[PDB]
């Protein structure tokens, strides 16, 4: 499948999605720490071998892993700074995104 | 007096005499050792089984207490 | 001066219209600003301008608790008639040398 | 103006607000085991949203759940039904019945659907009072 | 559900060993199931969500 | 259409407002939100399966006995009995009852 | 005093005249003042307790219950009475036989 970009992201506190906009980018200027969300990638996720372990726990509590794999960009550990521009390039027929 | 502080409910007292003293609302075991025995027998049903557990528990009526009650 | 404020300014490796120098050079300009604050230890001040000229010190619109040391401490250049400039100045109180990343760590809040 | 359930029976609603004056430990040595088990199921989820008093506000709500189900028979679904409900009900309040178009875009569901959504929890809005 | 074996009995496999009956060993299944979610033995395991 | 709704979600919707309304008369922040989710660990504790929720009063009974006897005092007994409609017997239990259960709170 | 009161005996009276009037019966006063001495002669001196909490009224609020119990009607007949259906089960339970010897002797 197809992967797509957005802030829609599985298993993820909205504090780490505070700074992303509706389209999953972070904004100009905003001040950005090691290990954050710069832009939010998610990609189809394949078929997963369940152990009886993990099995159990899924019938315990009840959630469901839908197909969905997070692959978003993060800011490399130990990197401070602010986000000064961003560019967006998209493949022409494809539709973009109301942040491009 | 550390008993002067603690309230009636550590008498194990009979039904009756437990009920006959909570009809005049009362809560701290200086107040029944401030009262004398010549007016605690107006109250209907209890003459004959507070002077043994308050001898028992070093206690009798009739003595003086000021600063009461000293909240 | 600790924090600062600026309209239409989203970081401060942006440029405004108008303004002759860059707005790191406003706020190493600022970071230089003799400021007296007898009553409280926190204080926000107001900077507008508009016209060509220098701006100074004494352009801030002064407050009674606040006493400005040096009135012709130039802090930015205008060059557009119709360029205006509107600023946000936050003053603490404290002792030592206190580095933008402490301030940033100790408070928790967005 | 308290409007809502214990308006109508206040006597229920003053034993509500007479649980403080009791605290816990004995209190649910007389209660029944299950809704010991709802009690603390209630305050798990309770001290994940940093409320204060879990055990005061737990017993609150339980008592209230025994009040209404209390003589009633009562069937609990699971799954994505319950967001599924969940979305229901944040459709029919946001409906003000000129934003439909807005919740056309919000929920994103068939014109018949939100229909059977608004029909629905309007008799689940008229069953109360 | 397999823990411990080299495979997991579905409900009629474990049928034909201890009792056919379907909804008994269902409802005793269920039994276990909240038996687990009390948060008295979930503490742990609820830990284990966030994976 | 009775039994449409006998596997109907419909009880999960008519419990939110249960939650509700003790929450707005408690008066605490966002009834709506807190409810929901209040709701959801319930569906999880109790997904699918057989249980006996403590019907017909007999909570309630636990609440309007704990303030008879702090209105008990000695020889109204008459006068809560009216007002509960109860009667001598229950009202000798009760009072008995919760008697043992305050000297357990004075005596150590 | 109330315990040792002879005031019950006239509140027997009218509780029994509203009664009768609303049957219908003649001279409903009279008819339930020597019924007040019936009571008088019979319970004079006899501790005597009968049953509270409606303990007649739900044994009839029993029949009509099973009356209008069809072996479909389970939940309305739950909802008009606000009692739960264990306990309608168990009571329809027993109306069943006792309307079965009712039916069959």
């Amino acid at each position: 499948g197809p992967e797509e970009i957005t802030a829609d992201i599985p298993n993820v506190g909205e504090a780490a999605l505070s700074k992303l906009d509706e389209s999953g980018i972070v904004y100009i200027g905003a001040e950005v720490t090691g290990g954050d969300i710069l832009v939010g990638k998610v990609t189809p996720k394949g078929e997963t071998q369940l152990t009886p372990e993990e099995k159990l726990l899924r019938a315990i509590f009840g959630e469901k892993a839908s197909d969905v794999k997070d692959s978003s960009l993060r800011v490399p550990n130990g990197v401070s700074g602010t986000v000064i521009d961003v560019q967006v390039f998209t493949r022409d027929g494809v539709e973009k995104d109301k942040r491009a | 007096d550390p008993i002067l502080l603690r309230p009636v409910d550590d008498l194990e007292l009979t039904v009756r005499s437990a009920n006959c003293l909570k009809a005049e609302a009362i809560h701290y075991i200086g107040d029944l050792v401030q009262r004398t025995e010549v007016e605690l027998l107006k109250t209907p049903n209890s003459l004959t089984e507070i002077k043994d557990v308050l001898a028992s528990r070093g206690l009798s009526l009739g003595m003086r207490l000021e600063n009461w009650p000293p909240a | 001066v600790t924090e600062v404020e600026i309209d239409g300014v989203l970081h401060e490796y942006s440029t405004k219209e108008g303004v002759q120098e860059d707005i790191l050079e406003i706020l190493l300009n600022l970071k230089g600003l003799a400021v007296r604050v007898q009553g409280k230890d926190e204080v926000i001040l107001t900077l507008n301008k508009s016209g060509i000229g220098p701006v100074t010190a004494a352009d801030i619109t002064h407050d009674g608790d606040v006493e400005i040391v040096k009135p012709q401490h130039v802090i930015c250049h205008l060059t557009d008639e119709n360029a205006s400039i509107s600023m946000r100045i936050k003053v603490q109180r404290g002792r030592g040398y206190v580095p933008a990343s402490t301030r940033i760590h100790s408070e928790e809040d967005e | 103006m308290q409007h809502d359930l214990f308006e109508h029976d206040p006597a229920i609603r003053q034993l509500i607000g007479h649980i403080d004056n009791i605290p816990a430990p004995e209190l649910e040595s007389r209660w029944p085991r299950s809704v010991v088990d709802l009690i603390d199921v209630l305050e798990n989820e309770l001290k994940r949203q940093n409320v204060s008093n879990p055990r005061e506000l737990a017993r609150k709500q339980a008592v209230a759940l025994s009040c209404f189900l209390g003589g009633r028979q009562f069937y609990i679904p699971c799954g994505d039904t319950i967001l599924t409900a969940l979305r229901d009900d944040l459709l029919y309040c946001q409906f003000n019945g000129r934003n439909m178009e807005e919740l056309r875009r919000q929920y994103r569901l068939s014109q018949p659907q939100i229909y059977q959504i608004i029909a629905r929890q309007r008799k689940l809005h008229t069953r109360r009072h | 559900f397999g823990i411990d074996m080299n495979t997991d009995y579905t409900l009629e496999e474990v049928g034909k060993q201890f009792d056919v009956t379907r909804e008994r060993i269902r409802q005793i299944e269920a039994k276990a199931l909240r038996k687990l979610r009390h948060p008295s033995r979930s503490e742990v395991l609820r830990s284990f969500l966030d994976d």
